[PDB]
């Protein structure tokens, strides 16, 4: 019996929540179970930290930035492992070879890691600093767990927003990629890199909160494996952080969207949501249109219309009211009529469907931000998601 | 911290792409093309609509299927074009989909610049584009997904 | 060559300003023809939150994970300066744990040109000394300095210098260019916390020269150097004047004189991790054969003294136990108070011409201390100062 | 933090002390012993006086000289005994000092309990106390010097 805890945080921002969690982690280990425990930085401590970084120097350099936030982190596993050690329970911390904290495991020991370069192949390619989230499924990955435990003040993962679906519910439980395609195009409960992670290991996830009792949402389980037949519509998702930028009048041939995105790449803007439909025959040109953040969106805009100058492309167009809905689900895969009632639904509330992208199991329109909540509620209740 | 995977390259000919030119860009005109397609319970995968222009008011909508499914699909919307909306209906039964699969892209635009300059190095032209933070997805012709794949695979040190 | 350690405090790391800044002037010591070590607190306060957290989720909080816990706040102020340094064209490397960071890799890293930022030294003691308690940042600082040979150790916060008394009290107070280690160990003592008592004890073990400086002016500040028996007799002088009324005074009635009753009363103490200090116990009577005890200790320990002894008069059987939370102290430190006499008669004459009454007196070699009423401090320390003409 | 270290033990036995019995606890008492002490050059060391009693606002000075300038140091003072109102003066040149020296010892009051326990349990007795956040001094006879010492080099872990 192995648990992996990751706490966020929403879970470790004070002395009392520390030793709330202690608790709750020994309570863990007294019902049977060996524990490895990983924590975030206390709750906006890592938002701080970014921005004493980005002050002292603009663009910090990787190697510091991980031992800035590896000692942010390090301060909420030293307070946690003081307070499971007062209730009783030996702590053992770790700054670190799946062996060693097996070892310890097996001395009774409740395991406190920090972090560790996780790869699930060699093959694979990563980039960035691996985060709490990530080092916690690696661990339950290594040391093969039997549940990863997402620990939050957000108790489970939910069929739309119930602040403005009042019909929303907790999901049971999702597969990998049905919570990878949500993740994708909606807010993040994990970091996306973590789930994929997860998923490449087959470790079930479990998204639950550290102010209740509630067992929250299992991710377990490709999509892969579910039977036709028992193939649901898992969720709806909306998002109105992002403008839409568009390049007209690209010419359709080899190397110019990679003078349209080397451009963008080069301004660190975060693109996003990329496409491109098929170019005119008359013309001999189509148009790109991509998202980024909102606080992107002026610097695209100038770097774009720059290029448009230099003779590259037509116009470049700006849009900031601009939102998203998703529908995800398994069940969309194999059975015809799911984008048909989409789009109908989305109609029959009249709401004009401005742009369409879509994976096999997912579903995605932008609309005018102010049609989001109408939107999502007449998805919600079209595809009979809780009620 | 703004973490990625880049976990492999998909290659796939086995679908068909059918574009409704020239939709009017107005409420239910997307419905009644999807619609068609389900009575005649075809599946479709991949749908693709860029905003529409400001000079006409209309777009096109392109949709992958089965590939044995294109013509017959093709032929249904044939049924409803013009007939009070579109412009024409096109079908191509040689498309191929190129895709680098991963997690986490968005907050790496370099990842989406490397994969068109792969493809342009190559020179493979890039007909459509769809991606999202885990997956970058491109149609181009079915001859030149060897190369495509060659070509991402060495970019991005994944190996296949 | 020119080996120059330099620690920041909390207060010249506050922000990502002073970072900035502080990262500039490691650079200019570098680019002055110095190699160079740093050493960096916490920022800001950030030990005391720390701190306060530890014991809000383990009243007795672990000597292990306090280590960690304090360990990664100074991470913290390191990565900073690192980021800082490296934007200014310098090359930092980060060193951590006593030998990691063995002197060694230290000088090889400087020697290639790298600024070296550097955590949790002791030592590489393979010395036969007693230590206790958790080293800081000021004491891998002067280690540093020891291990390595530096030409100086610098220690930088908001105070520009040691001076000859608190610049607020009294007017013609003034920064001291230089003084002897045991004559900053004996004011450290007393009341000056510019220093960790620990890091100057080994600086003068070591023989390594400290410079207590501002990192918000260009002051050279304070240097702390040489042993007080090297000074040639005729040209030691007095220091300084240092004042607390930080503290309470306990007594102890009608001890018995014979062995084991001090560690009765030290001993429970001690049990209550009450911080006792300037304890004092004169001859006993010989008609009675008992004597008194007086200490001090920080003011929110005098309730819990009080209670710890009291109980042990019922039991035990000494005649009372007194409490006082309105005492000050006033000292006079200096190496020229040694083999000179008429110091002591000039310091109670001071306090005499101005009304003020001498209550508890205690030595040291070069430091003379008394307690007195805490409203006639200021009084005390000006009329001592004007009495030696400190400071001009 | 708290840290502290404990560097060594040290012994004397140069000195003698001279005790001023029943000084009135009023300012100008202490200038007029050490005013005298200084007119007749006579340097000095430890300077110990506990609070006055309630009783009779008295106290008591002891100082320590070298042992060559005792007796005239003591026979300084006995010029002063009437006019002060002072009970007597007290004279002893077998004195021993023993130290425990080094640095932050207010942190740890440990120290100074397991300081008195090592002499309790050699049976030596602590006649004076002054102690500091960096020295630990005890005047006890001197003939119990090398076992307090070695007490204390034990105990500590000094040597
Ligand atoms: N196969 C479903 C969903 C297509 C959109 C997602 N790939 C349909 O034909 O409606
Ligand atoms: N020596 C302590 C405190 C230094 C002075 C205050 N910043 C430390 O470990 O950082
Ligand atoms: N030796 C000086 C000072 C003694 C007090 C400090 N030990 C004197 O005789 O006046
Ligand atoms: C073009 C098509 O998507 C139209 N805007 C609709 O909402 O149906
Ligand atoms: C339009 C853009 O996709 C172009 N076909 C290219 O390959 O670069
Ligand atoms: C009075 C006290 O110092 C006692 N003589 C002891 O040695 O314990
Ligand atoms: C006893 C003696 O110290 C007296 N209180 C004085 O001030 O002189």
């Amino acid at each position: 019996a192995l648990v992996v805890q990751k706490y966020g945080g929403s879970s470790l921002e004070s002395a009392e929540r520390i030793r709330n969690v202690a608790e709750r982690i020994v309570a863990t280990k007294k019902a049977g179970n060996d524990v490895v425990v990983v924590c975030s930085a206390m709750g906006d401590t890592t938002d701080e930290l970014l921005e004493l970084a980005a002050a002292v120097n603009p663009v910090p350099p990787a190697r510091e930035m991980d031992m800035l936030l590896t000692a942010g982190e390090r301060i909420s596993n030293a307070l946690v492992a003081m307070a499971i050690e007062s209730l009783g329970a030996e702590a053992q911390s770790f700054t670190v070879t799946p062996g060693r904290v097996r070892e310890a495991l097996d001395e009774g020991k409740i395991c406190i890691v920090a972090g560790f370069v996780n790869k699930e192949t060699r093959d694979v390619t990563t980039l960035g600093r691996g985060g709490s989230d990530t080092t916690a499924v690696a661990l339950a990955a290594a040391l093969n767990a039997d549940v990863c435990e997402i620990y939050s003040d957000v108790d489970g993962v939910y069929t739309a927003d119930p602040r403005i679906v009042p019909n929303a519910q907790k999901l049971e439980k999702l597969s990998f990629e049905e919570m990878l395609e949500l993740a994708a195009v909606g807010s993040k409960i994990l970091v996306l890199r973590s789930v994929e992670y997860a998923r490449a290991f087959n470790v079930p996830l479990r998204v639950r909160s550290s102010y209740s009792n509630d067992p929250g949402t299992l991710i377990a389980g490709s999509m892969e494996d579910i039977p036709v037949e028992e193939a649901v519509l898992t969720g709806v998702a909306t998002d109105k952080s992002e403008a839409k930028v568009t390049v007209l009048g690209i010419s359709d041939k080899p190397g110019e969207a990679a003078k349209v995105f080397r451009a963008l790449a080069d301004a660190e803007i975060n693109i996003d949501m990329v496409l491109q439909n098929v170019s005119s025959v008359e013309d001999g040109t189509t148009d790109i249109t991509f998202t980024c953040p909102r606080s992107d969106g002026r610097r695209a805009m100038e770097i774009l219309k720059k290029l448009q100058v230099q003779g590259n492309w037509t116009n470049v167009l700006y849009d900031d009211q601009v939102g998203k809905v998703s529908l995800v689900g398994a069940g969309m895969k194999s059975h015809p009529g799911v984008t048909a009632e989409f789009m109908e639904a989305l109609r029959d509330v009249n709401v004009n469907i401005e742009l369409i992208s879509t994976s096999e199991i997912r579903i995605s329109v932008l609309i005018r931000e102010d049609d989001l909540d109408a939107a999502a509620r007449a998805l919600h209740e079209q595809f009979q998601l809780g009620g | 911290m703004e973490e990625a995977v880049l976990t492999g390259v998909a290659t796939d000919k086995s679908e068909a792409k059918v574009t409704v030119l020239g939709i009017s860009d107005k409420p239910g005109e997307a419905a009644k093309v999807f619609r068609a397609l389900a009575d005649a319970e075809i599946n479709i995968d991949m749908v693709l609509q860029n905003v529409s222009s400001v000079e006409d008011g209309t777009t096109d909508i392109t949709f992958t299927c089965p590939r044995s499914d294109g013509r017959r699909a093709m032929e249904i919307l044939k049924k409803l074009q013009v007939q009070g909306n579109w412009t024409n209906v096109l079908y191509d039964d040689q498309v191929g989909k190129v895709s680098l699969v991963g997690a986490g892209m968005k907050s790496h635009p370099g990842v989406t610049a490397e994969f068109m300059e792969a493809l342009r190095d190559v020179n493979v032209n890039i007909e459509l584009i769809s991606t999202s933070e885990i997956r970058i997805s491109v149609l181009i012709r079915e001859d030149d997904l060897d190369a495509a794949a060659r070509a991402l695979h060495e970019q991005f040190q994944l190996g296949g």
